[PDB]
């Protein structure tokens, strides 16, 4: 099997500028025969399916506008965006198509940049209405920050917690260009009321030091 | 115009089997290779495997072999594939693409289709519970307060989470739902002035079609 | 007293009309041939493999264009040594028609380098050799126009590549090499 070596999984893009991906692949795409590359750019937007983009690692398919151009020989192949569109916002594939098993790349997935965001943390007690059931979700929420790369610690007693976690992020923004985390606690009813303080740390390129949202149980 | 048609979206019992279809408008299946991707959610391309249906004549990849069977039906212009002894590694979107002959020893997968949801779960129809999510009684300080609207065990997707009937659209985004157990949770966060919340009202409005449930959770402050 | 196999390249490179020229090279070679101990068998490659005839169903219609004119092309890319194995496995075996003490002769025609492959050629070439496998190349077009090209045909061929290895400019000129493989494959039965 051929290995498909994208780079970056993600970038940061501003409208107007000029993009670069890299695709490595870990054998020689170029056929001797026809002096062609076996290696295809594919372009995939939100919600929709793959659409090829580039065939014989330079050639654009039909429609594609002059900015997209396909780059490189044998094992080192680059997809170049000049003057970056809104448009062009979504996750870029190469695929061999040399011999089988046809391979793909993991993508490089473009991401609009803005300015560094902090998390807005906020952690929520488990509601009474669960906690008749038997229940006991504890929820923080990490909202609106930039870059997309974060860590959640759960804290109860002062010592970190990892069973019963489930987190979940959101797409970029399509507004203010952000990105938000929801971190769920789940216990029992039971194991929760055998405790006192529960915590979500928050660590983020934004601070050195984690920002921490607490609370007690014992405490109204 | 010309595109490859794909089934409807797919809901399997595990062990079961499935077996989704992909009928190009505007060419032959003869005059293409018909290709079977795989895309797990959040994840990369996975090639199953491809039919030669000029000749019904197949390859694999051997992470596939004994999961998946392509097949062709020249008659209905149609390509299948079957995906057998399902698990739930086996939900995911699968696309058929085309890779056409022009001249050339092989070449790329110029035509797409719009993607097979198949989703893998014991599970019956159960609607969700809606917890509210209001800060803890010992907190406040800021010009903003972040509410929220717990939606826990339902299945099967989709739910549908609005605030105050949609009047509250700013501030609001729902995080994508997580399998929990065998069942969904998902969350949805609302951002408003400290000035209107306790004092006026902030409702989420949960609809799960599935299960004909719609639930109204109004945020209250904390017992305290 | 000869087992004569073909094993013709159906690769997307060649062009409909090419590969119609190499059919009527394939066919007329057959009829130039003609021995009541002869009998041809036919396989065509790419990344799939097709037996058109074995031995067998030669025997039971000796006739040239009645089994060449079916023949439709696979189209795909090159896999050469999967194929070479294929003929000798498949088209030389004794449930397909073949004779046990018959001259085991195959005529490869290509466009192409192989390409992809599972199979190399080191995988192949010494089964085929073990077997009495006499291979004839016909390399075709520009493919073959450089140093390491031709090597590959010398590969596919018996040893020397003198006596073994053909090259056309193009498929039209297969007609050019008619007479000289004629010859070469009635030097030795
Ligand atoms: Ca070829
Ligand atoms: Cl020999
Ligand atoms: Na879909």
């Amino acid at each position: 099997d051929i290995e498909m070596t994208q780079s970056p999984s993600s970038l940061g893009v501003s409208v107007g500028e000029k993009v670069t991906m890299s695709c490595k692949s870990s054998q020689n795409l170029l056929y001797s025969s026809n002096q062609k590359n076996y290696l295809a750019w594919y372009q995939q937007k939100p919600g929709q399916s793959p659409k090829l983009l580039i065939y014989w690692a330079s050639t654009r398919e039909s429609g594609v506008p002059d900015r997209f151009t396909g780059t490189g020989s044998g094992t080192d192949f680059t997809l170049t965006i000049s003057s970056v569109k809104a448009e062009d916002l979504a996750v870029y594939y190469c695929q061999q198509y040399y011999s089988y098993p046809l391979t793909f790349g993991a993508g490089t997935k473009l991401e609009l940049k803005r300015a560094d965001a902090a998390p807005t943390v906020s952690i929520f007690p488990p509601s009474s209405e669960q906690l008749t059931s038997g229940g006991a979700s504890v929820v923080c929420f990490l909202n609106n920050f930039y870059p997309k790369d974060i860590n959640v610690k759960w804290k109860i007693d002062g010592s970190e917690r990892q069973n019963g976690v489930l987190n979940s992020w959101t797409d970029q923004d399509s507004k203010d260009s952000t990105y938000s985390m929801s971190s769920t606690l789940t216990l029992t009813k039971d194991e929760y009321e055998r405790h006192n303080s529960y915590t979500c740390e928050a660590t983020h390129k934004t601070s050195t030091s984690p920002i921490v949202k607490s609370f007690n149980r014992n405490e109204c | 115009q010309v595109q490859l048609q794909q089934s409807g979206a797919e809901l399997v019992k595990p062990g079961a089997s499935v077996k989704l279809s992909c009928t190009p408008s505007g060419f032959n299946i003869k005059d293409i290779y018909m290709q079977w991707v795989k895309q797990r959610p959040e994840q990369g391309l996975e090639w199953i495997g491809r039919i030669d249906p000029a000749n019904d004549k197949t390859k694999y990849d051997p992470k596939f072999q004994g999961k998946a069977t392509i097949t062709a039906d020249t008659s209905s212009n149609t390509a299948y594939l079957q995906l057998s002894s399902l698990t739930s590694e086996d939900t995911a979107v699968y696309y058929c693409a085309s890779e056409g002959h022009y001249g050339y020893d092989g070449y790329a997968m110029d035509y797409w289709g719009q993607g097979t949801t198949v989703t893998v779960s014991s599970a019956k129809t159960t609607p969700p519970s809606v917890y509210p999510l209001a800060p803890g009684s010992a907190a406040q300080t800021n010009s903003m307060v972040t509410l929220g609207c717990l939606v826990k065990g339902y299945f099967p997707e989709p739910v549908t989470v609005t605030w105050n009937s949609g009047s509250l659209s700013s501030g609001v985004h729902t995080f994508p739902a997580v399998l929990q157990s065998d069942l969904y949770t998902l969350s949805s966060s609302v951002t408003v002035p400290s000035s209107p919340r306790p004092s006026e009202t902030v409702t989420c409005n949960v609809a799960h079609p599935a299960s004909s449930t719609k639930v109204d959770k109004k945020i209250v402050p904390r017992d305290c | 007293d000869s087992d004569i196999a073909f094993l013709i390249d159906g690769s997307g490179s060649i062009i409909p009309h090419d590969f119609r020229r190499m059919k009527e090279f394939v066919s007329t070679v057959m009829e130039q041939l003609k021995k009541s101990k002869t009998l041809f068998s036919l396989m065509q490659y790419s990344e799939e493999f097709r037996i058109h005839f074995t031995f067998k169903e030669f025997q039971n219609n000796p006739n040239p264009r009645s089994l060449v004119k079916p023949i439709t092309q696979l189209l795909g890319r090159t896999h050469t040594a999967t194929g070479i194995r294929k003929v000798v496995r498949e088209l030389f075996n004794i449930t397909n028609g073949a004779r046990k003490n018959a001259f085991k002769i195959l005529v490869v025609i290509t466009d192409g380098e192989k390409f992809g492959d599972p199979l190399g050629y080191e995988d192949v070439i010494p089964e085929a050799d073990r077997e009495g496998v006499i291979r004839y190349v016909i390399g075709v077009g520009d493919a073959f126009r450089s140093e390491k090209s031709r090597q590959e045909l010398n590969t596919i061929a018996s040893k020397p590549p003198r006596d073994h290895v053909f090259q056309v400019n193009n498929f039209e000129a297969l007609k050019t090499i008619q007479n000289q493989l004629r010859e070469k494959i009635f030097a030795i039965e």
